[PDB]
């Protein structure tokens, strides 16, 4: 409703809403650690990239 | 109206009245404001026996909630 100003009023009207539906699974892109496994043919990234 | 059915009459409209403030107080209590804004003061009714003029007895008047 309108708010008066002559008496301090709650601004009371009703809303209800619902539901808490899930809206995105983020990709947490940082850059893992780095693990040595002594094999030749391994290799890791440093900075962004992907292999095709 | 008949004078018995009269003082049974007036009775049923008091206990309705009773109740009926009864069951606001019960559904306004945790109320925080009124329309204008203001608490909501529990609410009573007011008993008095009936027929001022004549026997002193009958009926029951709930006047001045």
């Amino acid at each position: 409703g309108a708010q008066s100003s002559e008496q301090t009023t709650l601004p009371s009207g009703l809303q209800i809403g619902t539901g808490v539906r899930p809206v995105a699974t983020e990709r947490l892109h940082s850059q893992g650690n780095l693990s040595q496994t002594n094999n030749s043919k391994d290799v890791a990234i440093k900075g962004q990239g992907f292999f095709q | 109206l008949l004078n018995i059915f009269d003082i049974a009459g007036s009775a049923l409209a008091a206990q309705s009245k009773r109740l009926n403030v009864a069951a606001s107080n019960l559904a306004n209590a945790d109320s925080v404001t009124g329309p204008d804004g203001q608490p909501y003061r529990a609410k009573q009714v007011v008993f008095q026996v009936d027929a001022a003029p004549g026997q002193a007895t009958g009926g029951v008047k709930v006047a001045s909630v």
